[PDB]
């Protein structure tokens, strides 16, 4: 599980 | 030695085109998303666009102020990022920088968090969209409106108007005068032209004892001007 | 004309503490996570804070960040002279292009010398220039510390925004600062008002000079 915090980023992974 | 180096900046007529390039080194360039950003003199930083990494689809996003006019592309094999700017406007004038999106990852008790940020920044390349071209200054005397007499000090000077490009050199009395001389940084007007002032402070009581002449030198236009200031 | 609003200037002595505010909307700071950067002249911005309040390794706990609603704050305590730099907030936009967005920047001064009020000199347009069909009033601002001012122009005591161009403040060779403001008008406009003023505000105090076309 990977959370992505930036513009244009798929929150989930 | 992680680094980003931009080039290609210069003077361009409004309605013109220009291509900037950014070369990356010291890191796996294909792994990262990249941004172009820009900063006008005396203004805040503004994001221009991004291009994602090939694994994330390689697509581009643009600021509403440049979409339709600017195009971003990368060449992974040459560690190179490009910005093709068409229909340039005077308001596109800025220092343009390339940046990567970096991250700090926090390993959570179950799951990993990725905090992204503009990480590696290039030093920037200057783009000037202006109709201005080499022009020597107009020079005018600066004297007080009110008769500046009796008492303490008086200020007198030279207004060095409307020249392009920088720099201008101002001396007083052929460099003999240095005490009380203050030459200010130039202001950039919306025409694309610079103006600066140089002032000299003297005792008021002393006013007709000698002369004051500013010697203005504009190397880019091979112009020199000597102007006496009478108070 | 900066997406996120910061104060242009802040200062305090070594040992003291300071906060720098950053004001936005629901669409940037409200929805997303705020970052802070420190930049020295000539140098790449350094990440100071991410995720509203997290410090990268190497950033000491003297730096702290917080967010509430649509504003964010950066705090610095035990100020060192090495902290004198520009600080700017960053987040991103929730719109279709997800722009990164930035504060305009705050220059922090760590006070090393007493505050100095600016010397202000205001010159009228010259007789020569008026005959060139032009008129520039020239306001020269020097010897102030810390290095920030705001300049306002008045004609017949009413505000004038049009035709004004001010430089950023610049470091003088003596560690104080200088700035310049130019008001451009037509000769006929010049001759139309009774007085003109350049008003420089420094640290809550204003120094003003005036000219009147009638002397010249």
């Amino acid at each position: 599980k990977s959370i992505h915090l930036g513009p244009g980023r798929a929150f989930y992974a | 030695e992680v680094q980003l180096v931009e080039s290609g900046g210069g003077l361009v007529k409004p309605g013109g085109s220009l291509r900037l390039t950014c070369v990356a080194s010291g890191f796996t360039f294909s792994d990262v998303w990249l941004n172009w950003v820009r900063q006008a003199p005396g203004k805040g930083l503004e994001w221009v666009g991004r291009i994602k990494s090939r694994t994330d689809g390689g697509t581009t996003d643009y600021a509403a102020s440049v979409k339709g006019r600017f195009t971003i592309s990368r060449d992974d094999s040459k560690n190179t990022l490009y910005l093709q700017m068409n229909s340039l406007k005077t308001e596109d004038t800025a220092v343009y920088s390339c940046t990567t999106d970096g991250f700090i990852m926090i390993r959570g008790v179950s799951e990993d968090y990725y905090y992204y940020y503009m990480d590696v920044w290039g030093k920037g390349t200057t783009v000037t969209v202006s109709s201005a071209s080499t022009k020597g200054p107009s020079v005018f005397p600066l004297a007080p409106c009110s008769r500046s007499t009796s008492g303490g000090t008086a200020a007198l000077g030279c207004l060095v108007k409307d020249y392009f490009p920088e720099p201008v050199t101002v001396s007083w009395n052929s460099g003999a005068l240095t005490s009380g001389v203050h030459t200010f940084p130039a202001v950039l007007q919306s025409s694309g032209l610079y103006s600066l002032s140089s002032v000299v402070t003297v005792p008021s009581s002393s006013l007709g004892t000698q002369t004051y002449t500013c010697n203005v030198n504009h190397k880019p236009s091979n112009t020199k001007v000597d102007k006496r200031v009478e108070l | 004309q900066s997406v996120l609003t910061q104060p242009p200037s802040v200062s305090a002595a070594p040992g003291q503490k300071v906060t720098i505010s950053c004001s936005g909307s629901s669409s940037n700071i409200g929805n997303n996570y705020v970052l802070w950067y420190q930049q020295f002249p000539g140098t790449a911005p350094k990440l100071l804070i991410y995720g509203n309040n997290k410090r990268p390794s190497g950033i000491p706990d003297r730096f702290s960040g917080s967010k509430s609603g649509t504003s964010a704050t950066l705090g610095i305590t035990g100020l060192q002279t090495g902290d004198e730099a520009d600080y700017f907030c960053a987040t991103w936009d929730s719109g279709l292009s997800a722009d990164w967005v930035f504060g305009g920047g705050t220059k922090l001064t760590v006070l090393s010398q007493p505050k100095a009020a600016p010397s202000v000199t205001l010159f009228p347009p010259s007789s020569e220039e008026l005959q060139a069909n032009k008129a520039t009033l020239v306001c020269l601002i020097s010897d102030f510390y810390p290095g920030a001012v705001t300049v306002a122009w008045k004609a017949d005591s009413s505000p004038v925004k049009a035709g004004v161009e001010t430089t950023t403040p610049s470091k003088q060779s003596n560690n104080k600062y200088a700035a310049s403001s130019y008001l451009s008008l037509t000769p006929e406009q010049w001759k139309s008002h009774r007085s003109y003023s350049c008003q420089v505000t420094h640290e809550g105090s204003t120094v003003e000079k005036t000219v009147a076309p009638t002397e010249c």
